[PDB]
């Protein structure tokens, strides 16, 4: 069997001590599913 | 500096008890696991002739005469001192001093009324600040 379990996900720039990192995110579909 | 460092006076086979001068920057050395203290600078060397002996007439109180007298001449500061000069001196029977040309130098001095402002870095205007550095 093969399936998902979690992902995570991150950019290198170093935007500023705490500034705007800012951005969204989904899957359109995980078509195959079930 | 033990004898009067004067041009207008001829210095001496014998140099009285005024007494060797320490420097102005003294310091000590240690690499040899032991203390090294560094402290006599000259500035007067002295050519002497036994001028009886050596004309083989006389020996009774043939103190040398002070053939020529090289002159050396040093910056001070509270950190270093090294040559500002030297010169070559002779003297004439009179005690008139005659002398060479001197010969000077200026290894680069240290100084911070020099120091210049600030400027920024956009080469790098982000890329530090605890952990965004790394080198």
């Amino acid at each position: 069997q093969r399936r998902i379990k979690s992902v995570s996900v991150s950019l290198p720039m170093l935007v500023g001590p705490y500034e705007d990192v800012c951005a969204q995110l989904t899957q359109t579909s995980s078509s195959y599913s079930t | 500096g033990e004898r009067d460092i004067s041009i207008n006076k001829i210095p001496t086979f014998e140099g009285g008890t005024t007494g060797w001068l320490a420097r102005p920057d003294m310091f000590s050395r240690y690499d040899f696991g032991i203390e090294i203290r560094n402290r006599r600078l000259c500035h007067q060397v002295l050519g002497f002739h036994r001028l009886e002996a050596l004309n083989d007439r006389d020996v009774t109180d043939e103190i040398p005469v002070l053939v020529n007298r090289l002159t050396l001449d040093y910056d001070l500061n509270n950190s270093v001192s090294t040559l500002v000069a030297v010169r070559q001196v002779a003297y004439e029977t009179d005690g008139s001093p005659i002398t060479q040309p001197p010969l000077e130098f200026d290894y680069q001095r240290f100084d911070t009324g020099s120091i210049p402002g600030w400027q920024e870095m956009p080469q790098l205007e982000a890329f530090n600040g605890y952990q965004p550095y790394q080198m």
